[PDB]
């Protein structure tokens, strides 16, 4: 009614947030991720292995999501890992296509040894809006970077992180496009579109999910909205 | 290295021309409708089957049908040769184009139904996943299933700061961007996005209007393929 | 901008329908207020109606039909009836001419017997009643079930039944033929690939004159060319 | 009745097109229809380690996908044992007769040979899988086309030394009958797959389904197996 | 390199000569119906359990029973040891077996029903398939299945240009065929026929022959298996 | 032809030829030959004109009047699937126990896995039997421990007129019901059922001795007398 | 190659002295009960949902509920990467909790239902069973899951002739043995009991009087947790 | 009860045992064990191979027990794999922890080739008590050593043993406990414990499964039962 959501949030604002970086110490680098009661936690993993055949002066980054059957009541119910595995390739997508990593310099031996960086993200607790919580965690667990050099003699130096791709997913409430939907938010409307932007004003990877149309103003407005949240997230947590 | 020599791209085509594109439909037998699709190298099988209620009835769903779509990829069809069977890639396809093809599908009509479309990837090129959903609509409508548009699309990219339409598989490994959008060509109205890569607000904005105006231009190819069935 | 003096201009789905009358089956009222084809198929105006048959299949069951179908599941009061329509058909305890107690529906029809039976009722929802009660209904047992396209059966029975009939006799073979395609064979092990032999060859050439002095040639060639 | 329940006669195929070079990006392939039973062959080859106990020897390994573009039914079945026996049987013929030849794909005695994948993908199914597939296999291993420029050499043609036609056939009534449609396939229980070489001689045979043949039925499905595949070789294996 | 010097093979038969055959009925305690068998070096565990209502989604085929022949080879068994559970030749050999058991069990009698037969290979030598298919008959006569028949069969094949008689391990593996079949006896029907390899149309017929006149010293063993268990003493055999 | 005895017409394996005059009953099947063979292993006993063949087999038959223990395996609307270790699955209808309950409250009176001490009212010619509780001392079997024992030695566990089966009661201080199905039900003290299954066991496995009441007897005062 | 040189091991510790535990619970928002763990180096999460009717009627067992704890590992968890999903270890682990919960759980007040315990190690060192296991009763007293006791356990084993209390990673891979015990506190019942390596019966019998000794006071960790929640 | 079970068994009486070795002549060693009447047959297949990376100098051992479906009806009616599972870990353990086999006596070429021995038992039929059944089928056919170092060159030798591990279960009837039970006694009383020795007096594992709880003295009578059975299990037939 008073220009607000289900919720006290506006259109335009995220759920809150906390992000302790190095929560899974034992890890090269980890990330708790709390938005709202949707709370995940990403592992990176750094390991010395042979890179792909065609690509042999460049490291590997895979990534996978865990939808845990903890997270929610209907998990294992199903489970359907088509939701667990879109938010791994557009979750690896954003991180892939914004050239994060910087994975030449993850070269040990050309074209025999080069960093493996594992990027794992468990979901523990489900409120809607897997994707953005997920790409989130995954970028501040990559900047607790620390790429193991001293097992391959050299230095421990910090995996190079060269941007900040921040995702945001949005969805239509009746007239007005919402972000970061809550979970009720998430089923009271099909279709979903997640625009994942850089600081330097690009768009890096978009992702229309679920079932329902979007007009080009909404996609218009969409992709203002993602870069404008965007930027103010990136300053406010990612400093 | 690099892909433009002339403003001409490496297989000789204009920034907004598209691949050769064929489709002939109710090419199969046992299917209730068929399409097959060849764009640039894609060949493409699909055959559509239902709608029919679902037994047992634990899978039903009371409110609409259900749109099964699978997209599954031959063995021989890749560069080297892939393990028969779905993967994380082509679970994420079956998936996206089932969400698009349920947004034209008169959903309503068939409550507690299934809708089966079986897209197989015999050979593939670059854009392969709209090949089929193009193809999807020509099964569609051969099988008589209620449609309220027929979905169409095209993909769009940035290459050597140029955006380019339909790009080849020598321009989607090494171009800046890959953005594949399918429309319903009556409204405009966007049931499957996607994105790869890096682009401007402007560049992006660019590249939309480009698919656009492709989506004419194909429409009129799957208009054709269900005419010649007539004659 | 286009369109013929009565059959117009086949359409495609979402083709826009500018012509007054009563929309009926296939065509859907847009957000614009307009009016639009919902399948690839023909307009078909009448005085009062407006719609698009289409080039499909997926026989639809209208009250009245009798249909032969495969029961599918055996419920406490109703059987399940596969009827080769995207809905599954009911068959109530009630309708039927036997005297049951609930649950005892597995002693008189299991899941696949094969039933002739008729249409009582079709729902907005396409989906059917059944009965067995009327004369000529009844559990079909033994012999071959063939499918034909529903759009073939009316030529393949014939004017007055004549074509079904003469097949019958020519082909030594009892034949029943249900209105959503499935045709229920049993003769003799030889009787029955003529009279299969024969479906197919009015099915595929329904459209021709003569199609009753063919089949009858056709069967004729078929009893002599062993003896 | 002296003829089937189509114009065929007891010894007829139904109308077969066969196309070489069906997948240009696989090493060979074909398309075969067989009436309205349709598959496609590709054939991929690539360098591999071979087995250990043969390391002179190239490998040959043969799957065909039953898709459920295929027909309505599938997944109501469908049964998984259907498609592996055909890419067994399939395999069994091509191995048989030695059309391959895998002793020339060696690369490196011992540690790279030639690595021969034969995937058929089923996309119509009107009945006898078997014949349909050989088809298609014997025919896209033609397309031989083996990639030696990737391992330096020189891109040379697979040797292909024999032409298997493998023949299904049926008993419907006191009839043997061959190619059997998916129509007749339904109306007797018991099917037999005869593969023969162009020297007369059997390189494989197949009792499927259940129900018996007699002894004398196994007698006339040899005699025809072989006249058929003779024809067949001449029409389209010149 | 050769299989035969005085036509006597490696082993020291004659061309149509059996191994070693052993059966004994009802020798498992679990099984509604059981038989061991050691044919050569095979030794071979078989049960039969049904039939029964079944349960499972779409099992409910009503116009018969299903006989669900599961083959599964112990990873001790063969050459090599191989990995645990069913790959695609045991479920190309469980598929064969089940469609010959579905022609002499009198299938019909129970419609809606299950009949399980699990033959467990426990050591190999060749023609396996065979081996068990025969216990499988006698493991549903212990089990009171009705039977029309009981199913039996035998190998054959060419080795150096004549035509031998259940086929060795070495013999299978460097021989020019293998000829597994098994048959109806009253009736001489054929159920299940496989053949690998090379033969002439003359030398297939000569290897069929052999083969019925093996089922005559097969059957019998097979009987004398179900009388042994329950004690003998008086004749009517 | 071959050896035969004078009312027990010599042991049979499927598929040996019948011989013998008289109507075929169960057992034996008519060959393509028109000609009789033999459907089982077992004997082929040659009654007052009929012919059967007795097998050697399992698989208790059920048939009407026998009192027999089952366990619910599914709630229906308005009958209890049970099972009888027969090849088919028994059924209860709500109609046929002492309970008054409306359709679809089954559940509050019989669960699945739940224990029944009925009585077969009906076998139809697929063997599936019809169960009712009506009668007096049939009840559902609530606690104690259940064992599984071939049903041809039942009777002698039982005894002439239940002498057997109560002599044990009292020395192993239980309740036991018996099924003519090989179920029996027991339920005492902790220990009393040990003692009940010691001697059930060995009366199956020794029930050929005529001296059986003693030696079970005394096994049983043996166990008492060890305590 | 040794794990002592004064009586003391590699971390410091006595013989006979726990890791520090932390437990807290209601930490989940969808899962009825939860529990966090933090054992050492180990940080264990555990959510229970239930007990409610099963779906379908097929797995259904109806005399009384069945526990389905779930011992999962996260790929980031272990030494080095690992392949999501259980493997044999986990469901041998997965079951052994399954019994162990099933006895202090009444389990008879819910026929036909089900009860899941999903035991996500986000970071693992030695011992993670009784780790998990211990939080488990936290999270089921979270979600009113009626039990008639609170399981609590603890390890033990024998590193160079010394009988040890809570070994860590070090001392399970190259100690002589690792003894992982459960027990119910009011009777003393062990309900989850495994054993591996080289003991001797006396031996055997110290490193069982030295892990009960240890219940006591991680059932008071056990206590506070639900303490503080309310 | 008063000193005898259902059976005429004592509390601490096994069931009648029949070993069989070299039962599959064609493996490298095996062994046919029945315990009344529940039947397994383990085999051992030896192999070369290369070692784990962690132990190059140590030979491998890997277990399995199959619950064939053909040993029990309800079997692949579940198949609960938990059971087949539990039984072939326990069983692996007794062997493993014994260090039966001396694995440091398998390597061929330090770090490049050792032996690996595949123990695998077939369960054919089921009365109870699978542990001890399969520990005593296993302990048996590893006793059929033969390695074939003939094909390594070398020379075939016999596969050290060190060891023979008894593995001993028990439950609780009433108030007493007895060892090896039936399958009716295993389901008169939930809970039941394993617990293999060493002639030396040693124990080497133990294994509480199933639902339900053993006292500390019950703990402590069922170690002192395992190693006397244990002992006279041991002089009977691994002399």
């Amino acid at each position: 009614k008073g220009g607000k959501r289900i919720d006290g949030r506006l259109p335009d604002e995220f759920r809150e947030l906390t992000i302790i970086e190095n929560y899974i110490p034992r890890a090269n680098g980890s990330a708790y991720v709390a938005l709202g009661n949707t709370r995940v936690v990403a592992g990176v993993k750094i390991e010395a292995g042979e890179p792909f055949p065609d690509t042999p002066d460049q490291g590997v980054l895979t990534t996978n999501v865990e939808l845990l059957p903890i997270a929610f009541p209907s998990f294992e119910a199903g489970p359907p890992n088509d939701l667990a595995i879109e938010v791994s390739r557009v979750v690896d997508r954003g991180i892939r296509e914004s050239k994060m990593i910087s994975p030449e310099k993850l070269v040990i031996e050309q074209g025999k040894k080069v960093w493996i960086v594992f990027l794992d993200i468990n979901v523990l607790d489900y409120d809607g809006n897997l994707i953005d919580a997920s790409t989130i965690a995954a970028v501040a667990a990559l900047r607790n970077a620390v790429v193991p050099a001293s097992k391959e003699g050299g230095e421990d130096f910090k995996l190079p992180v060269s941007s900040t791709p921040i995702s945001v997913t949005m969805v239509k409430i009746g007239d007005t496009l919402v972000c970061d939907p809550s979970l009720e938010e998430d089923q009271i409307c099909g279709g979903r579109i997640t625009v994942t932007t850089t600081e330097d004003g690009h768009i890096r990877a978009m992702q229309k999910g679920e079932i329902g149309a979007f007009t080009v103003e909404d996609v218009k407005k969409a992709v203002k909205m993602s870069l404008e949240v965007g930027k103010k997230l990136r300053e406010k947590y990612f400093r | 290295k690099l892909i433009n020599e002339d403003n001409l791209r490496l297989d000789g085509r204009s920034f907004n021309e598209l691949r050769p594109i064929k489709i002939q439909a109710g090419v199969l037998n046992r299917a209730d409708g068929s399409a097959y699709i060849e764009w640039g190298g894609n060949k493409i099988m699909v055959g559509v089957y239902g709608p029919k209620e679902a037994y047992p009835k634990h899978s039903q769903d009371i409110d609409h049908a259900i749109v099964k779509a699978r997209y599954n990829m031959a063995a021989f069809s890749v560069d080297e040769r892939k393990r028969p069977g779905p993967d994380r890639r082509t679970m994420e396809i079956s998936k996206v184009i089932s969400e698009a093809l349920s947004s034209s599908i008169m959903i309503e009509q068939f409550p507690r139904a299934e809708i089966d479309v079986y897209i197989e990837v015999l050979q593939a090129d670059a854009g392969t996943r709209i090949a089929g959903l193009t193809a999807a609509t020509v099964a569609l409508a051969d099988a008589g299933v209620p449609m309220r548009d027929m979905v169409v699309g095209c993909t769009a990219g940035k290459v050597d700061g140029h955006m380019v339409l339909d790009l080849s598989k020598e321009e989607d490994n090494y171009g800046e961007a890959d953005i594949p959008i399918a429309i319903m060509p009556k409204t405009g109205d966007i049931v499957l996005m996607q994105m790869d890569g890096d682009v401007t607000e402007d560049e992006l904005y660019q590249a939309m209007d480009m698919i656009f105006e492709a989506t004419k231009r194909i429409s009129q190819i799957q208009r054709e393929a269900l005419l010649n069935k007539y004659k | 901008m286009y369109q013929l003096g009565d059959v117009k201009k086949i359409v495609l789905p979402g083709d826009p329908i500018e012509v007054q009358g009563k929309m009926r089956n296939g065509v859907y009222r847009g957000q614009d207020n307009r009016y639009y084809s919902e399948y690839f198929g023909t307009l078909q105006v009448n005085d009062q109606f407006v719609d698009v048959v289409p080039f499909s299949g997926q026989y639809i069951p209208r009250k009245g039909d009798k249909v032969i179908g495969k029961v599918i599941e055996v419920g406490p009061s109703t059987w399940t009836v596969d009827i080769n329509s995207p809905y599954f058909a009911m068959l109530h305890m009630n309708d039927t001419p036997w005297r049951m107690s609930s649950g005892d529906l597995k002693r008189y029809l299991n899941a696949g017997d094969y039933i002739y039976a008729k249409i009582m009722s079709v729902n907005e929802i396409k989906e059917s009643w059944l009965t067995l009660k009327e004369p000529g209904l009844k559990k079909l047992e033994g012999g071959h079930m063939v499918l034909i396209h529903a759009s073939r059966v009316p030529r393949v029975i014939g004017k007055g039944g004549g074509m079904v009939n003469m097949v019958k006799e020519l082909t030594a073979t009892r034949i029943i033929i249900g209105q959503n395609g499935l045709i229920w064979i049993d003769g003799p092990i030889e009787g029955v690939t003529m009279a299969i032999a024969a479906i197919e060859m009015i099915e595929r050439e329904a459209h021709t004159e003569g199609l009753t002095a063919r089949v009858e040639s056709f069967l004729k060639e078929l009893k002599g060319e062993k003896d």
